[PDB]
């Protein structure tokens, strides 16, 4: 088990694999297509006959099996997903062995339910699953973000790099150290960068407090979901309460009791 | 190091245009011949000619541009030195052209760096000349301050340790505004196409 | 002064030896019922009342009211380690604690909060006022009434933040109760002691806490302000499990404890020993316009049936509105149509607005501002403004820094908030020049487009409009016509449903009638004597709400004749060449009034005589100058 968890990657892996195999499009073939096959090998055909990646799911498929995985994916989604990625990459080889097995796919779940709407929220739903909606406000520009740097030297060309864990980096007296020929040389260009961007959002279904302005929220972005949508649309969100402190002052390093909240990016609904 | 391949490649590019470049004729020395008197430090080059004779240095040039970029100034220097009594005053301005691909603001991500892609727009709220003593001379204060170094970096940094002595590395020598490197640019914004 | 030991035993005895027998069937333990209720994990905050502590003891019946900060924490650790009564994995915090010990520097019981206590004084003690909190209200749990203003939304506060070195697996406890703090260094442990085996510990909210943390602004009543002063305000920090216990426009009654505040920072402006205080509370019993005084938190049928069949009339509900004069009968009933409305549907995807918007024209003395100022009071969620009483941004949204977040959000004006109701305006002509477009926009309902930032400025205003303005020099000069004597945008005049002009020429025997009418407003404080029983406002409030929920159909058997009614409508005004405009939207209007009128029937039985009043209503709405 991982530290603050009570689960295992392999059990979820196996049960999701069996679920996708025990699948006849049952979410609308059992519940509600001339296909008595999994939609998922059908979809890997659709993904590989195209070689157009980027799947998506809906969490109503996963009612047919145990309701436990719904629960233990609501509670710990930030820790459980990539096991489903390796299940997908097993299904890759099951569909075709010499396929393009180096380009990786997302997973885009959705649809537990509307909470009530964005006005009426609590603390305890702090790292779990939500889906609300309203209207879009802006369309702003994208930002790089570091994960590793380039470095140098003068004698023998110590041309090196070292990456980020999340916020903690190392350096000996050299880069690629042997015998300490100099001190550490920093450049920061010849490097890897990731896309992200902020876009504000409204509440305007009729889920409105009478005589009240919409209390508005905000969303980050990640690489192949950045400006995924043009403004002036009603779109639903799929994401996780993801919090961060605030910096008291700035002249000092003290920090404020008010942790902020914002939602990460999983999937949207045009 | 990466760009030694580009060194050899533009070396033999030089060595070919050292002879003819087009049908016993040359189109990329007579600009240098006019250059030879004032030494204004520009020679633009067709990218199509890279597709003619050097056989696809585009994917050699068009992704890792910025790291290859400065090596092409040294390439230019190795060209101009071959025939004129030459000092290292020679410099690299570039006005690249003859490139097929012409894209817009929207196809921009973190994976688009070190390229030569082509864009249009409109000109607004332009801004002036703004000089820059990009270079100078800087080391300890005992005697040994003659520093032709790389202090032209974007983020600028006084601190240099030494060349000859073992001395202070936080006490700087003063600056050079006399026998150094200065250059000229400007800055604007541009709107959607 | 007092002791922490026999006092502790006394409060434990109070916890246990307590079967306060207020009446029959009370032989068990009230606080022991509350105890086992904690044992259910159902209740998470006990409310306390002095009567219990009035009968038990007297110290702590007056000792805790001034401090409130120690005896509560003793109450905390008293009950926190009292387990008289499975399951472990039910609460997200507790299940994370049981994660963390099922995985396995002492943990406090402060970490396992898991239950709370507040208070409830006896006899809302009195309405102590925000001004009169003078130099003796530090620490004292005082009862006071205020007025709400500028509420923001729920935020999670933190109390204890734990790191872990990742080299010694340290689970540190760094509790915080103020606003600002700093975490600890890389290894404040003993396995990670001065010994080199040290990494750098890092925060995990999993085994940490958060708390409901709401904030609003609090403004004064504007009834007890000094004679030559200005309204003041105070700040709230309503903690615990009372977040979302107020709304903008609730005359609330809040009961808590005044406390001081240290806005730590620059030691010169701040650090002057000046005490920029703030408030704390636990209980929000809003005694005006809240869940308590307003029921249904109107649809409750049985309690009203006794009066429902008790009376059967409509005009009885008619002149009960502003009943201090006589006259203008046909205006009040149709105005009452404005309060109810109730015609909502989604036919063919297109939504139809059911909010009547009418104006008042001609004012050589009519009591124009009286109906507005009255109905804005009786009509729940109303407003009132005038021509130069507010700019365009005063009517529309605006911007201001946010004490909750600082997001610089948008806050709206009068019309921005009066939706689902009626926003009243008076003296419309001299409002502003560009304002006419601002009111031209509400005729395409739920559409408040602004150019403040000028990006979208989208907003859903579903308000009615109660317009009222004056004629210029003169009142229908013998040659003048509409749009000549009035200098309002005729396009704006087009977008109304009922136009209403009030002209009073000399009536040699009506003047004495009103003179005896209004003079009796002053010798006493009630007009209608011994001729009918005008209804209380409070019963009015529910009687109007019950009519709304019907949403009848339309009678096709009269649809054949409603069009003929529109025929005579558009013809008897068309018989002359240059009478005032008669519009094609009339057929879209007559349908919208007969429905709300049937709403007070609550029957879905719109009849042939139902519109028989509407026909004369619009009939007299124009041709107001014939005699
Ligand atoms: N018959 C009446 N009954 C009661 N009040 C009246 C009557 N006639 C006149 N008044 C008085 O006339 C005043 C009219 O003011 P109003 O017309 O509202 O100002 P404005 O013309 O600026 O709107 C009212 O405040 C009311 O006190």
């Amino acid at each position: 088990v991982v530290w603050g968890t009570n689960v295992v990657v392999s059990q979820c892996k196996s049960k999701f694999k069996s679920f996708i195999m025990r699948f006849i499009d049952p979410s609308a073939e059992q519940d509600e297509i001339d296909v008595n096959q999994p939609l998922y090998l059908q979809k890997l055909e659709e993904i590989h006959t195209l070689e157009e990646p980027y799947l998506n799911l809906n969490c109503a498929h996963l009612k047919t099996f145990d309701q436990d995985l719904y629960r233990q994916l609501i509670c710990y989604p930030q820790e459980v997903i990539p096991g489903f990625d390796m299940a997908i990459n097993e299904m890759f080889f099951e569909r075709y062995p010499a396929a393009l097995l180096e380009h990786q796919i997302q997973v885009r779940p959705f649809n537990a339910d509307k909470t009530r709407n964005m006005r009426s929220l609590n603390p305890e739903d702090m790292d779990q699953l939500i889906s609300i909606s309203g209207m879009v406000i802006r369309s702003s520009n994208v930002i790089p973000e570091m994960r590793e740097a380039f470095f140098s030297c003068n004698i023998c060309s110590f041309s090196t790099t070292v990456e980020v864990d999340r916020g903690r980096i190392n350096q000996p007296t050299l880069c690629t150290n042997c015998n300490t020929n100099h001190c550490f040389r920093l450049i920061h260009n010849r490097s890897e960068f990731t896309d992200k961007q902020l876009v504000k959002l409204q509440e305007s279904p009729d889920d409105m407090a009478a005589g009240q302005t919409p209390h508005n929220v905000l969303l980050y972005a990640h690489n192949d979901l950045v400006d995924k949508v043009q403004p002036g649309d009603r779109v639903t969100v799929t994401g996780i309460y993801r919090a961060t402190p605030l910096k008291t002052g700035g002249l000092s390093s003290s920090v404020k009791s008010v942790y902020k909240t914002h939602v990460d990016v999983v999937h949207f609904r045009k | 190091v990466k760009d030694e391949v580009g060194i050899r490649a533009q070396k033999l590019f030089q060595d070919f245009l050292e002879e003819f470049k087009e049908d016993g004729e040359i189109k990329y020395t007579r600009p240098a011949a006019s250059l030879e008197s004032p030494d204004r430090c520009t020679l633009e080059v067709s990218f199509e000619d890279v597709e003619k004779y050097d056989q696809n240095l585009a994917t050699a040039i068009i992704e890792e541009y910025y790291h290859i970029y400065p090596f092409l100034c040294q390439s230019v220097s190795n060209y101009v030195k071959d025939r004129i009594g030459l000092k290292t005053q020679k410099d690299c301005y570039v006005a690249f052209t003859e490139v097929p691909t012409r894209h817009k603001v929207r196809d921009l991500t973190t994976s688009k760096i070190g390229t030569l892609i082509r864009i249009s727009g409109q000109v607004v709220r332009t801004h002036p000349v703004h000089p820059e003593l990009v270079s100078g001379v800087f080391m300890c204060l005992d005697c040994q301050t003659e520093i032709r170094n790389v202090e032209q970096q974007f983020k600028f940094t006084n601190p240099t340790i030494c060349r000859n002595p073992v001395c202070s590395n936080r006490k700087r020598f003063m600056l050079d505004v006399e026998k150094s490197l200065f250059l000229d640019f400007q800055k604007i914004r541009i709107q959607e196409t | 002064r007092r002791d922490y030991a026999q006092d502790r035993e006394s409060i434990k005895t109070f916890l246990s030896e307590f079967c306060k027998c207020d009446d029959d069937g009370k032989k068990e333990f009230v606080y022991g019922s509350q105890l086992v209720k904690l044992a259910h994990r159902e209740q998470v905050l006990i409310t306390i009342d002095l009567d219990d502590l009035a009968e038990f003891n007297e110290s702590l019946a007056e000792a805790v009211v001034d401090n409130c900060r120690r005896y509560t924490s003793i109450f905390s650790d008293v009950i926190a380690e009292l387990l008289p009564s499975e399951v472990h994995a039910k609460d997200a915090l507790d299940v994370y604690i049981e994660h963390r010990l099922m995985m396995e520097n002492s943990f406090p019981s402060e970490l396992m909060k898991r239950f709370e206590v507040g208070f409830k004084p006896l006899s809302t003690e009195k309405a102590h006022s925000i001004r009169e909190v003078k130099a003796q209200h530090i620490g004292k749990l005082v009862t006071v009434r205020g007025i709400v203003t500028r509420c923001t939304e729920v935020k999670p506060m933190m109390v204890v933040a734990t790191y872990t070195c990742d080299r010694c697996g340290s689970e540190t406890y760094q509790p915080v109760n103020s606003l600002s703090f700093t975490p600890v260094h890389d290894c404040p442990s003993d396995d990670c002691r001065v010994n080199k085996a040290g990494g750098r510990l890092y925060l995990q909210t999993r085994g940490s806490k958060f708390v409901k943390f709401q904030e609003v602004k609090m403004q004064e009543h504007s009834d007890q302000v000094p004679v030559g002063h200005i309204p003041r305000s105070m700040t709230i920090m309503c903690r615990g499990e009372v977040t979302r216990m107020a709304q903008p426009g609730d005359h609330i009654v809040v009961s808590g404890v005044f406390l001081p505040l240290m806005r730590t920072g620059f030691a010169q402006m701040i650090q002057g020993l000046l005490s920029e205080t703030f408030l704390q509370a636990h209980r929000i019993i809003c005694i005006n316009k809240n869940d308590e005084i307003s029921d249904k938190d109107a649809e409750l049928t049985p309690e009203e049936l006794e009066e429902l069949a008790q009376d059967d009339f409509y005009e009885r509900l008619a002149t009960s509105l502003a009943p201090e004069i006589y006259g203008h009968l046909d205006v009040k009933k149709a105005l009452l149509l404005l309060l109810v409305g109730g015609v909502d549907k989604r036919p063919d995807g297109m939504k139809i607005r059911g909010n009547i918007n009418i104006c008042l024209m001609g004012d050589p003395g009519v009591a124009k501002s009286q109906l507005l100022g009255y109905i804005s009071r009786l009509a729940v969620r109303s407003q009132y403004t005038t021509g130069r009483g507010s700019s365009g941004v005063g009517l529309t949204a605006a911007v201001m820094k946010d004490p909750l977040t600082g997001e610089m959000t948008l806050e709206g004006g009068a019309l921005v908030l009066a939706d689902q109701g009626v926003c009243c305006i008076d003296e419309f002509d001299k409002m502003a020049d560009q304002d006419r477009t601002a009111i031209h926009e509400v005729m395409e309902q739920q559409t408040i487009s602004i150019a403040k930032a000028g990006i979208m400025t989208t907003l859903n205003a579903r308000v009615s409009i109660l317009a009222a303005a004056n004629p210029a020099f003169g009142r229908y000069n013998p040659r003048r016509t509409v749009e000549q004597n009035i200098q309002l945008p005729a396009a704006l005049l087009s977008r109304f449903d009922l136009l209403w002009l009030i002209q009073d020429k000399p009536d040699r025997d009506n003047d004495l009638r009103l003179a005896k009418h209004i003079t009796y407003v002053h010798s006493h404080s009630k007009q209608p004597p011994t001729r009918v029983k005008a209804l209380d406002m409070n019963l009015m409030r529910r009687y109007i709400n019950l009519c709304k929920r019907k949403n009848p159909t339309i009678p096709d058997e009269l649809t054949d004749y409603i069009v003929g009614a529109y025929v005579e409508l558009r013809r008897e005004a068309r018989n002359q060449k240059d009478m005032t405009f008669t519009s094609a939207r009339n057929l879209l209007g007559i349908l919208r009034l007969s429905t709300a009128l049937a709403r007070l029937r609550l029957s879905d039985s719109v009849e042939k005589d139902d519109v028989a009043e509407a026909l004369r209503l619009l009939e007299m709405s124009k041709d107001s100058l014939n005699q």
